[PDB]
């Protein structure tokens, strides 16, 4: 199982930037336009019209990957082995693998 | 295949490539509050999980188990042997004493 | 051990961000709930809030509470604490920023404890699922019966099996500190902070350690205020803007890690048989849905498997 | 739920009543819920409004 | 019949012989916990009700 | 009536044994419950504790409870006590080792 991680996105008081591509699996950056965001008790980082968000997102294993995990496999003949208990004559049960 | 089966195919134990998709989208954030919405397909190995079939070993003519380690397949029984064995000559005895 | 609790608490401090708890539309809290994680088959949780649970700002008394109140830093002792989901569930274990808790099936999580004069709760809507192992589906596991192999989240303090990235806080907007002078605005510093004002003229955009003020507008409404800190540091997350800070990639270790263990199954009730001569016949009486398998053992396999939910016959 | 109950404390009694109605949850738009989530698409709904006249 | 509809008859309605079954088996007790672990079909009456 | 809760309270005295608590790992308690019973078409259920209700240790105030602490009796006014099955329930009446409550399913 995935999972799907955010850093922190990127906004400023005016003005816009743009994002770039990075090299990572399903890798994703966009920006938005005209926030006005608020904050607790703050002066909401505005004044006119923002045009700024990052909102990047990012992909990777979970941490829990490490215990459940399916497996591929590709197969072939191999050999073919056992084991066997033997006594002939007097002698006890004796036993060895081939 | 966009969460079907494999979305997160690790070439390895620990490699760092995950060849695959998992159809992430972004959505832009509302009402001026700093978070990121986002969206994407449910995880396919979680599926696969639900809806795993018969499990091999309920279902292997001829009756035999299977252990994990090796990937023994022990005790299928089929078909004959030939065998050749040999004995000392030590344990023999003479026609005459019995 | 202390070392670790220390490392966790050496540059952490809590934060506050928004949750949507509607019984207050909308609010923003200390304790803003961020990514539960649920997939033990044992039916545990784990919750990872934005306060800092534990050491109290010395770094000792685990039974402290740390959170944001306003713009400033507050320990308190741990007085009234829960975690509901349909029902009050019962907690394990905390550490910093994480919870352990048990918890019975729901479909909303919510948090919350008491100072005094607020409850500060808050609610996620999120599916939460009791799994059980093996074949026999539960209401909760029974005293006795059969043991399997399970997995689920450990309850140990500390472990490095996994970290996450602590990182530079950002600027925190504010305009309380902006009060008038005597007929303009008027910026004070909180003694150690980079009051990053701006207003109508261009003012000192990047904030400034001594107490001014400029003329460009008399009201407040015009001026804007920027604080900044870099004293402590916080795990950034999406809920929480972000300023110029791109440093200090620092590492805190998971609190609690998954990890494989031993579970206790139900045996299900004794079947009655029937060796009828040429066929066979089966009695079945369940109390759970409980499987079963049959298979021959020729040349074909002619596998049958459903599930039982009534008392049966079988041929 | 099913029940509807109400209760207030007064410090020898807890007052409570009890009617049995059902309760119902009503989505709107296509998907079901369990409740709506943080984001997603608009929609005009109806409720009861929270002024005080 | 191990509880389908005749599990516990007695005979009168204060007889004190009750000439049926209920499959009843004893468990090992587990963990080193005083307790005593069992098994049983479920009542055949509360099934023809 | 008294003379029934004496005895009752005669020779009677609570118990501790376990209980699997799973928020605490299979505790041992003096509330060690025994034997639940429902069968009433109304919701009613009753349920067989292992602590003493109702009169203290002289044999009044059935408004008292007393349990055994550590190895020893001790009685106290009953502060806050529920019954729970998936919402809180209201218990009617508790006498001894027995507590008669109403809960929903």
């Amino acid at each position: 199982k995935y999972k799907t991680k955010v850093p922190s996105p990127v906004v400023k008081c005016c003005g816009a930037t743009q994002c770039t591509s990075k090299p990572h699996p399903d890798y994703q950056c966009q920006v938005f336009s005209g926030v006005y965001p608020f904050m607790y008790g703050g002066a909401y980082c505005f004044c006119d019209t923002e045009n700024t968000q990052m909102s990047e997102a990012y992909v990777e294993r979970s941490e829990e990957c490490s215990i459940d995990h399916a497996k591929a496999y590709k197969v072939h003949t191999g050999t073919v082995q056992a084991m066997v208990n033997i006594t002939y004559g007097s002698v006890s049960w004796r036993s060895a693998d081939v | 295949k966009a969460g079907s089966f494999g979305d997160l195919q690790s070439r390895t134990s620990t490699s760092n490539d995950l060849y695959a998709n998992t159809n992430l989208k972004l959505q832009r954030p509302q009402a001026g509050i700093v978070h990121t919405p986002f969206t994407q397909v449910p995880s396919g190995f979680e599926r696969w999980k639900k809806d795993k079939g018969a499990p091999l070993n309920d279902v292997a003519p001829f009756g035999c188990s299977i252990a994990l380690e090796p990937l023994r397949a022990e005790n299928c029984a089929v078909g004959s042997i030939p065998i050749s064995i040999d004995i000392p000559d030590a344990a023999f005895t003479r026609i005459s004493e019995t | 051990d202390l070392d670790t609790h220390f490392t966790q608490y050496k540059l952490a401090r809590p934060y506050i961000a928004d949750c949507p708890n509607c019984g207050h539309s909308r609010c923003d809290s200390p304790i803003a709930i961020e990514e539960v994680r649920g997939d033990a088959h044992a039916g545990v949780i784990r919750i990872q809030t934005s306060a800092m649970f534990g050491l109290k700002t010395d770094g000792v008394d685990l039974a402290y509470m740390s959170f944001m109140n306003g713009k400033t830093q507050k320990s308190i002792k741990i007085d009234n604490l829960h975690v509901r989901t349909s029902a009050p569930c019962s907690l394990v274990s905390h550490h910093g920023y994480y919870i352990l808790a048990q918890c019975p099936p729901g479909d909303t999580v919510t948090v919350g404890f008491h100072d005094g004069p607020n409850r500060h709760t808050c609610t996620v809507a999120h599916k939460v699922e009791f799994r059980p192992v093996g074949r026999e589906k539960y209401r909760h596991p029974p005293e006795h019966g059969v043991e399997l192999p399970c997995n689920r989240y450990t309850h140990k303090r500390a472990d490095q099996g996994h970290y996450v990235e602590m990182h530079q806080p950002g600027l925190v907007a504010d305009h309380s500190l902006l009060s008038i002078h005597s007929a303009k605005v008027k910026i004070t510093v909180p003694s150690g902070a980079q009051v990053k004002y701006y207003c109508k003229c261009p003012d000192v955009r990047k904030g400034i350690t001594s107490s001014d003020h400029t003329t460009t507008c008399t009201d407040v409404k015009q001026c804007r205020a920027y604080l900044i800190d870099n004293k402590k540091w916080v795990y950034n997350s999406g809920r929480l803007p972000r300023g110029e800070g791109d440093t200090f990639k620092g590492k805190l270790h998971v609190p609690f890690v998954p990890v494989k263990a031993k579970c206790i199954a139900t045996l299900a009730p004794e079947p009655l048989v029937e060796h009828k001569h040429r066929t066979l016949i089966l009695h079945l009486h369940p109390d759970h849905p409980t499987l079963l398998t049959t298979r021959s053992l020729g040349s074909d396999a002619n596998p049958t498997r459903q599930w039982i939910e009534r008392p049966t016959t079988v041929n």
